[PDB]
């Protein structure tokens, strides 16, 4: 199956040891199956109310690991774990936590044997796929050597038999 | 036949006002 | 007192905010500001124009989160496209500072698409505009055959010779700003006939 | 691809999967999509290929071919390409 | 219009300028763009954009060097038409207010490549040393780098015919012959010069009266 995740935002107030401005990051982290994942914010001072809104994927078994961090120091650290969600259910989690910074973060999370073997395939298809859009590259690359610069040139050219009639006109006035 | 034209843009004054 | 001196209208206080948006970092707050701002826009759209213009150049520097509303912005620019000259510099200038930076390849690659098409315009500032359509293009095969589809330069290689292409792009717009007035004395005209041929 | 058969093949082998989709439907419209482009992109690119080979080549002396004239062009076209310049700045 | 000595506090509101002409270098494309040249390879290679010159005004404070006045920019028209404008502008301080400690600047920004457009600066004075502001006349300029300003030759006969905005003793047959003066200062149009590194403007700013100046 799939479980899907999308991060409504990060609300609240965040402080570090050092002053300074950093631009709110929102980490996503998966057991297994999945990839590390991030979400890219503007606040840059201590009390923030911001939304990501930034569309996410992650494997079928796995938990969901949403850190807040600036972009830099540490805002929050909270876990989600999609054991407790049921298949073909969508529901949100806020999930409001300390530990530097008193924090709140709202990330909404939602749920799409054989059938991941066959989507595992498809996406392995798709692969090919795009190996093939490498063969296509290279044989757009492999077609042909430099031809229409050499037409650049030429029409530079042009532009100095031009250039010694304009010069050759003003040696006429001249 | 047609009527005066229609200019694009139109001048300040400045001048009188002043 | 912010929000009351933006929406205070004595346009010197619109000017002043923009230092205002240089300094906002300090407030990490909601878009609010933004859309009282845009509102501001609207308002400036409707008679401060030439000053909505100097306003977005500015407005430009949001550098914030929530990039739907860039998209926003984006149809902002084609509403900036309107009448003020000084709005297509100011739309060309924000046109730089999102090729700078950029958020989603897709909308964008037809977003450019559109623009760059228009971007043949004989205007001094329309072809600093165009020439950002190279630097979009750095950032590759597939997308090169989707460009030359609409490429106008026979001969173009790289960026040298991109500048060539533009070199050969050369055109004149008095003769496109009286096709404009044709327009308007169109407009003048009857169109009430929809039949053909 | 086949590392991730062999983990599904470990996963109906180690152990016993009681799990038994709309981005995988979606992601395989897309990746069709993506494969009929690729596939103008690929008769584009045959056509571009038919205009580079000119020949059929009978695909024995193909490679030769292929390996020998884009050297003696690509030797060729430098000598003018730096020739031009002298003519240019002269008149400049 | 009426010339006469009316003080800083005497008189009542805000500046504001005319700005018309320029000097074409003719190293360039008109507009002061690109710098063009059939060495233009070396255009690409040192990516020589092509900027069309406007214009922004400011006043730099006192010569106390602090800053007071508003800086202030207006449209686009060719600048290979040289610009010609005669467009008014203004900022909101009053002569009342105007400190007769005060100084004129100006910046040329054109427009000219990606993320490009250039700049030019230059700077002047705002009042007489006989106090009336700018003789409330025209004028002409000029300017460099740094370092630089205006002259009155060319610019002292156009001050002549600002003599004649300045009402010296006049008749109806001399006005009439002032339009014949307007053909004149049409066959004016004949200068010629071609510096480098610096470039003049042409900009009048006659007012009806001289001003004067003081504290409040």
């Amino acid at each position: 199956n799939i479980s899907l995740f999308r991060a409504n935002g990060d609300s609240k107030l965040i402080k570090e040891y050092g002053d300074g401005f950093i631009p709110c990051f929102f980490i996503l982290e998966s057991i297994r199956g999945e990839l590390l994942y991030v979400s890219e914010v503007q606040s840059g001072s201590l009390r923030k109310l911001s939304f990501q809104e930034l569309p996410k994927l992650t494997g079928a078994s796995t938990m969901i690991v949403l850190k807040l961090v600036g972009l830099w120091c540490v805002l929050c650290t909270y876990t989600i774990d999609l054991n407790k969600l049921q298949p073909i259910n969508e529901d949100t989690v806020l999930i409001t936590g300390t530990n530097a910074p008193v924090l709140d973060l709202i990330d909404g999370s939602y749920t799409l044997l054989l059938k991941l073997n066959k989507l595992l395939e498809y996406s392995s298809q798709v692969h090919e796929e795009i190996n093939e859009i490498s063969s296509k590259i290279e044989d757009d690359f492999l077609s042909l050597k430099n031809q229409n610069h050499w037409y650049m040139r030429t029409v530079q050219k042009s532009i100095e038999t031009l250039e010694k009639e304009v010069l050759q006109r003003k040696k006429s006035k001249k | 036949n047609l009527k005066n034209v229609f200019v694009q843009l139109e001048p300040t004054s400045y001048h009188m006002h002043s | 007192y912010v929000k009351m001196a933006l929406l205070q209208n004595r346009e010197r206080t619109n000017d002043i905010i923009l230092s205002h948006l240089i300094t906002y970092l300090n407030d990490k707050d909601p878009a609010l500001r933004v859309s009282l701002i845009q509102t501001i826009s609207g308002i400036s759209i409707l008679l401060g124009t030439v000053t909505l213009e100097q306003y977005i150049l500015p407005l430009l520097i949001q550098t914030i989160t929530d990039s739907e509303e860039l998209v926003v912005i984006s149809v902002l620019q084609s509403l900036k496209s309107l009448f003020k000259t000084g709005l297509i510099r100011k739309k060309y200038y924000i046109d730089i500072s999102k090729t700078t930076s950029p958020l989603l390849l897709h909308p964008n690659n037809w977003i450019r698409q559109f623009t760059l098409m228009i971007i043949i315009e004989i205007i001094n500032k329309l072809s600093k505009a165009e020439v950002y359509c190279i630097l979009y293009p750095i950032i590759v095969e597939f997308n090169f055959k989707s460009m030359i589809s609409c490429c106008k330069q026979p001969v173009s290689r790289s960026v040298y010779n991109l500048l060539c292409s533009w070199s050969v792009r050369a055109s004149k717009s008095l003769f496109w700003k009286k096709i404009i007035t044709n327009h308007v004395d169109s407009f003048g005209n009857n169109r009430i006939e929809f039949i053909t041929k | 691809l086949s590392t991730q058969v062999n983990a599904m093949t470990n996963v109906f082998n180690i152990l016993s999967s009681q799990t038994n989709d709309c981005c995988n439907i979606l992601i395989n419209r897309l990746k069709s999509e993506y494969d009929d482009a690729i596939k103008e992109r690929d008769t584009y690119a045959q056509f571009l290929s038919k205009l580079e080979s000119q020949n059929k080549e009978i695909s024995e002396s193909n490679k030769e071919k292929q390996y020998s004239h884009n050297l003696s062009e690509k030797e060729n076209l430098k000598k003018e390409e730096e020739r031009l310049l002298d003519q240019l700045l002269r008149l400049e | 219009n009426n010339i006469t000595f009316c003080v800083s506090q005497d008189l009542d509101v805000p500046l504001k300028v005319k700005i018309k002409s320029l000097e074409g270098h003719k190293p360039l494309l008109k507009p002061s763009q690109k710098i063009l040249n059939p060495e233009l390879m070396l255009i690409g290679s040192n990516v020589f954009p092509s900027s069309d010159l406007i214009v922004s005004l400011q006043v730099f404070d006192k010569e106390r060097n602090r800053n007071l006045t508003l800086p202030i920019y207006t449209p686009y028209i060719p600048f290979r038409n040289s610009r010609t404008w005669d467009y008014w502008l203004t900022l909101p301080i009053r002569i009342k207010q105007l400190t007769f400690s005060s100084h004129l600047r100006i910046i040329l920004w054109e427009y000219n490549g990606s993320k490009q457009i250039p700049f030019f600066n230059l700077e002047t004075s705002i009042f007489n040393l006989k106090d009336c502001t700018l003789k409330r006349g025209f004028e002409s300029l000029k300017f460099r780098y740094d370092v630089i300003d205006h002259c009155e030759v060319v610019t002292d006969n156009k001050d002549q015919e600002n003599l004649n905005k300045y009402f010296q003793g006049e008749f109806t047959r001399l006005p009439w012959l002032d339009e014949i003066t307007i053909s004149k200062l049409r066959k004016q149009r004949e200068n010629r010069t071609w510096p480098q590194g610096t470039f003049v403007l042409n900009l009048e700013f006659p007012m009806l009266e001289l001003p004067v100046v003081f504290i409040e």
